[PDB]
């Protein structure tokens, strides 16, 4: 197949910026390349076909260039509607393939996360399972690391993480990390700790509780 | 790898200073570099980050518009250009590498600090 | 709205669904090569199948070849996708698409799970755990099927500072998510309203801080 690769995965920009996104094909496709725009929860919309041709109704600040294997999507002056995920797609031959996407997100000032840790509820415990939740709230930029330590032993493979879209009002992210254990495992241990790093933090932030104490 | 900040000094309000953080040893071009500052008796706080070239510069609220962080890979150095200095900018200023290539903020290596004082 | 999909929904592994897509009158459906493209939760766009405008030629992604059949009826301005031998990985939003216009898609969920309303557990702050001016609290919405649930706070009165996370599919085959809110520490009523329309169930859970 023709592998499509996009760069960068994501980029942070402000209204008015000139933004460039790149797409590379394994083979030469020469100009059979489309660009699409997609907002969360909505169908994609075509911006450019034949790798240069603007599609009807698409504002003129969008342009595409390239031929062969290297292609470029340029937004000359970014508008608020343009914060979205962008896909390239080759229309040269079957199977039709898409690039992996480029998220264009809103730049803002750095905000370190506020960290909160929640013990399992007594009601859940009776059921036989313990979910311990760690919240990283209202941070920017997106990159962060959250580690679990149970009696100081680093956990692996027993947590899932989930992240919000950029907040509609302050452009921050929030993130949850959920550690799941059996009741029997949970009741062995005293100290449950969530350890967090972020480029806005001078040293890692740890939040913890002692199971069996208030 | 070692770090050394220089360019601190005494300046009047409205004046400028150019900080530099030089890294002796391994090459830092693939790691983000961050500036922090610590005023007397206050917590150490974020100032700015220069990610890899092309990955963008990020700033704290307090210094947005006045400070510019930039890098010289050829010199293994990061710069903090501080314009429109305020008395509240008085602090010791530190640089740190983010040892994580993925930018999650693993600040293991720190410089010793350079003093910045803004006053009449 | 120029294209409208239907025929998705719940199915078990090994089952069949027939998707259909109706074009509006002025769409000139007959002139278009027409396609199904799918998007799995959290993932990018994934081409399924294309049929030529006059129907002579059909094209399939390898992982659906022989399982899926695209067809069209130009007199009725309709596109079909017959999907047999479905697997869990086929779970996605399926879009009906011409090159320049995509319908809003229809959800297909392939699972062995039975429809089940959620259990709702409090994410409670405490005296020990609350320092500074801001407290966080929330609800863990656990072990439901299928998506979605909606979570409101104090019957929709509390909206500022609310974050509801996207759901995760657990290895049990059931979904889970949390909804949280930050409030003044001195404020420490807060009730999360969890609605799960597929089970016709609704759960209000008061989240109580504990005192130490």
């Amino acid at each position: 197949d023709i592998q499509m690769t996009q760069s960068p995965s994501s980029l942070s920009a402000s209204v008015g910026d000139r933004v460039t996104i790149t797409c590379r094909a394994s083979q030469s496709i020469r100009r059979y390349l489309n660009w699409y725009h997609q907002k969360p929860g909505k169908a994609p919309k075509l911006l450019i076909y034949g790798a240069s041709t603007l599609q009807s109704g698409v504002p003129s600040r969008f342009s595409g260039s390239g031929s062969g294997t290297d292609f470029t999507l340029t937004i000359s002056s970014l508008q608020p509607e343009d914060f979205a995920v962008y896909y390239c797609q080759q229309s040269h031959s079957a199977p039709l393939t898409f690039g992996g996407g480029t998220k264009v997100e809103i730049k803002r000032t750095v905000a370190a996360p506020s960290v909160f840790i929640f013990p399992p509820s007594d009601e859940q415990l009776k059921s036989g399972t313990a979910s311990v939740v760690c919240l990283l709230n209202n941070f920017y930029p997106r990159e962060a690391k959250v580690q679990w330590k149970v009696d100081n032993a680093l956990q692996s493979g027993n947590s899932q993480e989930s992240v919000t879209e950029q907040d509609s009002k302050d452009s921050t992210y929030s993130l949850s990390s959920t550690l799941t254990l059996s009741k029997a495992d949970y009741e062995k241990h005293k100290v449950y700790a969530c350890e967090v790093t972020h480029q806005g933090l001078s040293s890692p932030v740890t939040k913890s509780f002692n199971r069996g104490e208030c | 790898v070692q770090l050394q900040e220089s360019g601190g000094g005494l300046v009047q309000p409205g004046g400028s200073l150019r900080l530099s953080c030089a890294a002796s040893g391994r090459t830092i071009s693939s790691y983000a570099m961050s500036w922090f500052r610590q005023a007397p008796g206050k917590e150490r706080e974020f100032v700015a980050t220069a990610r890899r070239s092309g990955d963008g510069a990020f700033y704290a609220d307090s210094v947005q518009g006045r400070f510019t962080v930039s890098r010289d890979n050829a010199k293994n150095t990061v710069y903090l250009q501080m314009n429109s200095l305020k008395p509240e900018d008085t602090a010791v200023y530190y640089c740190a590498i983010d040892s994580d290539t993925f930018y999650s903020g693993s600040y293991d290596y720190w410089g010793q600090g350079t003093q910045v004082t803004v006053s009449s | 709205v120029q294209l409208l999909e239907s025929g998705g929904g719940l199915v078990q592994p090994g089952g069949s669904l027939r998707l259909s897509c109706a074009a509006a009158s002025g769409f000139t459906f007959s002139s278009y090569d027409m396609s199904w493209v799918r998007q799995a939760p959290g993932k990018g766009l994934d081409w399924v199948s294309t049929i030529s405008g006059g129907g002579t030629y059909t094209y399939y992604q390898d992982s659906v070849k022989g399982r899926f059949t695209i067809s069209r009826d130009n007199s009725k301005n309709t596109l079909y996708l017959q999907m047999n031998s479905l697997r869990a990985e086929d779970t996605a939003v399926y879009y009906c698409a011409s090159m320049d216009y995509w319908g809003q898609g229809t959800t297909v969920t392939v699972s062995s799970a039975s429809t089940k309303g959620p259990s709702v557990f409090p994410l409670a702050p405490s005296s020990k755990s609350t320092s500074g001016g801001t407290a966080a609290l929330g609800c863990l919405v656990k072990d439901y099927f299928p998506e979605p649930v909606t979570v409101s706070w104090n019957s929709g009165a509390l909206t500022s500072g609310v974050h509801t996370f996207p759901a995760v599919l657990q290895s049990s085959g059931l979904y889970s998510l949390s909804s949280v809110v930050t409030v003044p520490s001195s404020s420490l009523t807060y009730i999360c309203n969890v609605n799960h329309k597929p089970s016709n169930t609704k759960v209000d859970k008061k989240v109580e801080p504990k005192s130490c």
